[PDB]
């Protein structure tokens, strides 16, 4: 088992989705990118992901 | 926590996950979707003894410590 994040994994449960993010990041950057989320891959790839952020205040 | 939609979003692009290695926000958002449902204490087991945390789903045999992965 690697800690590569270097963090426990309930500091992934938090309502504060500081460590995730900043896990994921790293997780991306990996090398198969974002293709390493099984959803994402499955669920989101290829699609119009645009319509997720449709009609909101960014 | 279970976010909103807009509400992750803007989360999201706070910390600068907006075109974050080419992946513009709507990815992120439809993977915290699809992976946790927008729940932050999502949490699964896999066969190989590992889990899976949070709204993104990180993976324990790798990327966090949860005492009993091997």
């Amino acid at each position: 088992s690697r800690n590569l994040c270097n963090i426990p994994c309930s500091a992934l449960l938090s309502s504060d989705i500081t460590a995730s993010v900043n896990c994921a990041k790293k997780i991306v950057s990996d090398g198969n990118g974002m293709n390493a989320w099984v959803a994402w891959r499955n669920r989101c790839k290829g699609t119009d992901v645009q319509a997720w952020i449709r009609g909101c205040r960014l | 926590k279970v976010f909103g939609r807009c509400e992750l979003a803007a989360a999201m692009k706070r910390h600068g996950l907006d075109n974050y290695r080419g992946y513009s926000l709507g990815n992120w958002v439809c993977a915290a979707k699809f992976e946790s449902n927008f729940n932050t204490q999502a949490t699964n087991r896999n066969t190989d003894g590992s889990t899976d945390y949070g709204i993104l789903q990180i993976n324990s045999r790798w990327w966090c410590n949860d005492g009993r992965t091997p």
